[PDB]
């Protein structure tokens, strides 16, 4: 809930939990079309696509 | 009626003479652009090829003598006032020599004499695609004015271009203003009009060249940014960068349960990775294999070769092999030696996997197999070498009388705890242990210590019948041991034995005395029971019962025969109802009825009227 | 912002040179040589081809002089001895000037030429194969040395031979004592030595060109010895003839039931043949033995589907002289044209059955039994609603309304059925007298519409695919039970509440239903259709419960036994209620196995026959 | 049901009216008249199920 996007690897009793970029930081011209449907369906936890993206 | 007119009449008279062959240069474009390729939009997979070679020769010109690397990249443009499709990449360009001695000329690559030069063959050999030279015709398809602004890459050449009409003739001059690398724009025909959109185009670019080794820009926004795993070593990828792929390939939301990183060079180049869904398989799955060739990092589009066995199907991933020949139009040379060996080392592969998965876990793998177990058991139906028939067969799962109820046994760990000397193996079909205990074949079976393993689900008697043999052991059915092997007073059995030999003497060819029954009232037997009660689901009652033989079994001990003697006596009528039933009875619990409903009606006629004294 | 670079600052400035297109055939050659055949024997077929073609051109050569003709056949040898396989016939023939022209020019034939001036089209345009002029150089794959003899037809012409070895160089000389026509001699490799016997080359004759239309001979044997009636008119072909060729394209004994001869040109050429078998479907039945051809020869599709896939059991041969071909005389793979001519063949298909129901009602009913099961596939795996319509008018029923041993299709219902009434009512059942005492029939007894009676399996589940004929709903007796709208009261309602007590853990909800006369009791769901599959579905295969509202019909003697039963014995009333819950639910079809109820069953009437 | 199929899809009887030609009874009536104001006639009636009854 509260520090999903930290910057460096997190460990809990072994595994991982960040699995995740911030695509809000990086440039339009680094991040494929793939991912900005993927991160959609995260922030809306819903399991359609965007009909609109303004980055 | 045999004759011929051949001899040897033949000889040479003047001095030979020598020549070489020629090409004609229109019917090779016509044959090329009309029927060479069967789909239409497989004139951008060609172009973007040609652009991700330029890229990769650079590279490599760049690295040779330790220079900077500058930006390396592919666009796309669409017009749609125009109707003008646009490619553009970085490339080492083309001199004035370079476009007629590549261009001009039909199945000529210049990047074949590229790795010619190179006397490496290591790492530009398995990172370049050019192989025939006539890719670049493609176009021709669709477009009827075809327009190249290029100019090389070295320091100081000039900006040319490059005009055709795919007429057999083209033009060539000079242009100013031409940025490095290589721009090419096709004008589209009136027919060819759908290339103009962002939705056409996009459904292509993915479909054929999504992994390509540099970033596509598609006006604008790039496509390429996801990598291709199958292709690094599997000590590289953790495991989100597996989960990630595999929603991709699959299009699922949900995480796989198995993951496979196959590479061997040995016997023949092969990279892949295999998935198995976490869902419970769905109705598409059985009806037809959800893997994609992959050659160079580009779609070979087989969709119609199954280079994985049908039996399975319900695995995604993607298979890399450089190795696997082409044809000119880009697709498998169909049918080919190399091309079956393949699928043999797969299939090989994938059921060792499956079986060390077993060893490592026992209660992950029974849920796999209980979710999965169809695939397995119609790949044993489907097959041909026994060799096959018994690798699969170490995938089922069965239990057995020997353990308690709940826990699975494999084959091989039933073929462990035999006598020194019995080779058979016996099985038992039942929907339910409750049934199966019950069941009258068991009881008769009990007089010998043995172990017998106990199908629930459907078509294992037909699975195993097709079996036929496991580690050179013979399979037999409970049901045919019985056959196979070599109270009631008798004058009160004998009197009652001659009864149903008339009243039954239609549904029943013969019935004897039984004393292996404790809580069964009667006992039915057939010759060939596995066919019998398979031929049935394939196809009245008297045409069912007269090929089957329908023999027939009596337990003196048990109170149903005791309370029949006084039927004589005082209720003769009701003597014909209760006897019926009772062969109705033993035909449902043998197995051998394909629907009751034909004896709803006289079973409430004998209820009716047998129990009005309470 | 959007990342791109393509702009509009180039521009021309230079003079306009003119060059044209060249080609190297040192690389064409390696193209044709393995990379454009998947198979190895292909080779003999288009040597084949290029030999009657020759005969073509001169017979239409005479029939402009009107003069007799010669002699006219194709003979083929194999020479095991040295390995060498040797194909001679009596063709126009080939001068010095024509060898360099055709042989030494790759992409380009001569049958084009002479195909272009003709004028007529009719003549040789239906009867010459080559259309693409790489043909010939199919022969390298297998060979290290070609040697070719032929000299021309030309009253006059002398003999010439021709060498070469795939490197890209061939060679030409005069020769002396070659006959009339073309002889080609082919040394074998040593990998490919396979084809110097003769039980290998028997196979690929009769594989791809066994239809040829000249006398084919090997080793001096002849080997044709049959004709193509497809492309012949349907009145001079006799029977025998018709009965000759099933045997050949079936690989069959019998004797067709059943024979089509189809034969369009006006939307694209069509001369086709069909056959229907007189045996029971086989076990293998559940390109389908409709092989294509184009020309007289083989195209080998495989898996293109021309005919649709329900249509699996029919067999005979498909002729096309339009049929887009791939380089390597393959079917071009996902065409238009070929969908058209799928569409086409499921019509006149279709038509055909019905016109053969009207023809002979008695010889239908007989077929309609042996292959049922594809035409219900057919409507299963159909997407148009149009093509679900019309497999649906083949199918035979029984209805209520009529004397048993006789069937009615569909579209005479509808022809008989009143105007108020705008659906049709459908029954399963196994037969007829387990049909009508089913307790939904006499439900629906009370008004005056007709039912149908479906006995083979998935009948509903056909149906319920359906769903619509003639714009008419299509709603089963079940349906319509749940949508429609001695023992006293206080004696029966205490009593009905008993079995809410015993049997709420099954049966969801339960009331009283005074339309039965014989049967005790009654099981309906809402998705009865739906239920009676999904409930057999689900146990058949493990892949991706109810509401049963039980009926009791108060006038019957058993429910009325009960009444005295609760105060005298209620442990056996208890097994009485059991089982009279499973003989309802059988009667649905909605029961399980019916191992289960075995036991039950005899435990019930231990004790309840214990007074006698 | 010939002039009125497209809409009404049937018609009964009642004889408990006596101040009124016609009625119209559904299923969930409750439902479907707050249901129908938030989302011609034939694609309405499709959803609302008309019976038409008719005191004679
Ligand atoms: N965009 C480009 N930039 C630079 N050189 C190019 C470009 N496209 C083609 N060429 C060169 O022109 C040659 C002819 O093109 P092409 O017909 O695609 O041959 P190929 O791609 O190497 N073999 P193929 O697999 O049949 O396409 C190539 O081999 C390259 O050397
Ligand atoms: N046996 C022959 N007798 C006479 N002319 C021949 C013979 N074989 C070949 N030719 C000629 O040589 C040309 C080249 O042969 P071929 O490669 O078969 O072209 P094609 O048959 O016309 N087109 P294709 O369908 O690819 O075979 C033919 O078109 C003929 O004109
Ligand atoms: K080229
Ligand atoms: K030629
Ligand atoms: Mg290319
Ligand atoms: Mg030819």
């Amino acid at each position: 809930k509260y520090s999903n996007f930290v910057s460096f690897p997190l460990y809990l009793n072994g595994r991982r939990m960040n699995t995740l970029q911030a695509i809000w930081m990086m440039d339009p011209k680094d991040v494929g079309e793939w991912q900005h449907e993927e991160f959609y369906r995260y922030v809306a936890q819903a399991h359609d696509k965007p009909r609109y993206t303004l980055h | 009626p045999l004759h011929s007119i051949i001899s040897s009449t033949e000889s040479v008279q003047g001095s030979t003479s020598k020549h070489e062959f020629q090409a004609e240069t229109k019917k090779l474009l016509d044959i090329v652009a009309r029927s060479l390729y069967s789909e239409k939009e497989v004139f951008i997979r060609e172009l973007i090829s040609n652009a991700s070679d330029a890229l990769e020769k650079l590279r490599h010109k760049l690295v040779s003598d330790g220079q900077a690397l500058p930006e390396m990249e592919i666009h796309l443009q669409t017009n749609a006032e125009k109707g003008t499709i646009t490619i553009q990449d970085t490339g080492i360009g083309m001199t004035q020599e370079e476009l007629v001695s590549n261009l001009g000329t039909i199945a000529r690559s210049g990047s074949k004499a590229f790795l010619d030069a190179l006397q490496n063959q290591a790492e530009a050999s398995s990172k370049i695609i050019g192989q025939f030279g006539v890719g670049f015709y493609s176009a021709f398809m669709v477009a009827d004015r075809v327009e190249v602004y290029s100019r090389s890459a070295a320091p100081g050449s000039l900006g040319y271009q490059w005009l055709s009409d795919g007429s057999g003739v083209f033009e060539i001059a000079e242009a100013s203003g031409v940025r490095t690398g290589t721009k090419i724009i096709i004008h589209l025909k009136s027919d060819c009009k759908e290339f103009s959109s962002e939705a056409r185009v996009r459904d292509v670019v993915t479909k054929y060249s999504n992994f390509v080794s540099f970033p596509l820009y598609l006006n604008g926004r790039r496509m390429n940014t996801l990598q291709a795993i199958w292709m690094m070593d599997p000590k590289d990828v953790g495991e989100w960068q597996h989960e990630e792929f595999y929603r991709y390939v699959a299009q699922a939301h949900d995480k796989p349960r198995y993951t496979l990183h196959y590479k061997t060079d040995a016997p023949l180049n092969i990279r892949s990775i295999f998935y198995v869904p976490d869902m419970k398989p769905s109705m598409f799955d059985v009806s037809r294999s959800s893997v994609a060739l992959y050659s160079r990092k580009v779609l070979i589009q087989t969709k119609a070769t199954d280079i994985l066995p049908k039996w399975l199907r319900f695995i995604r991933g993607v298979v890399d092999s450089e190795d696997i020949p082409l044809n000119l139009s880009r697709e498998l040379l169909q049918e080919s030696a190399l091309i079956r060996k393949l699928r043999d080392v797969l299939q090989q592969r994938l059921i060792k996997f499956f079986i060390d998965q077993s060893k490592k876990d026992a209660e992950k793998y029974a849920k796999f197999f209980e979710d999965y177990g169809l695939f397995m058991r119609e790949g044993i139906v489907t097959a041909t070498e026994q060799e096959v028939k018994e690798d699969i067969a170490k995938l089922l799962r069965y239990e057995s009388s020997a353990l308690p109820s709940g826990q699975l046994t494999s084959l091989s760990e039933y073929a462990s705890r035999m006598r020194a000397g019995t080779r058979n193996i016996y099985y038992l079909c039942a929907p339910n242990r409750h049934l199966a205990e019950h069941s009258p074949y068991y009881e008769a079976m009990k007089k010998k210590d043995t172990e017998v393993l106990f199908c629930f689900e459907q078509f294992d008697e037909l699975t195993l019948l097709h079996l036929r043999e496991f580690d050179k052991k013979k399979l037999i059915s409970v049901e045919t041991d019985i056959v196979v092997d070599h109270c009631l007073s008798e004058k009160e059995t004998e009197e009652l034995m001659a009864w149903m030999r008339n009243v039954l003497g239609s549904r029943v060819t013969n019935v004897k005395v039984t004393l292996r029954l404790d809580t069964h009232p009667a006992m039915v037997t057939v010759l060939e029971m596995g066919a019998a009660r398979h031929f049935l689901r394939m196809q009245t009652q008297e045409e069912r019962a007269q090929l089957l033989q329908p023999t027939l079994e009596i337990n003196p001990r048990h109170a149903l025969i005791k309370k029949l003697n006084q039927l004589r006596a005082s209720e003769p009528g009701l003597a014909q109802l209760l006897v019926d039933q009772i062969y109705e009875n033993a035909m449902i619990a043998a197995g051998l009825v394909d629907d009751p409903r034909a004896m709803v009606g006289r079973l409430n006629e004998l209820l009716v009227k047998a129990l009005e004294r309470h």
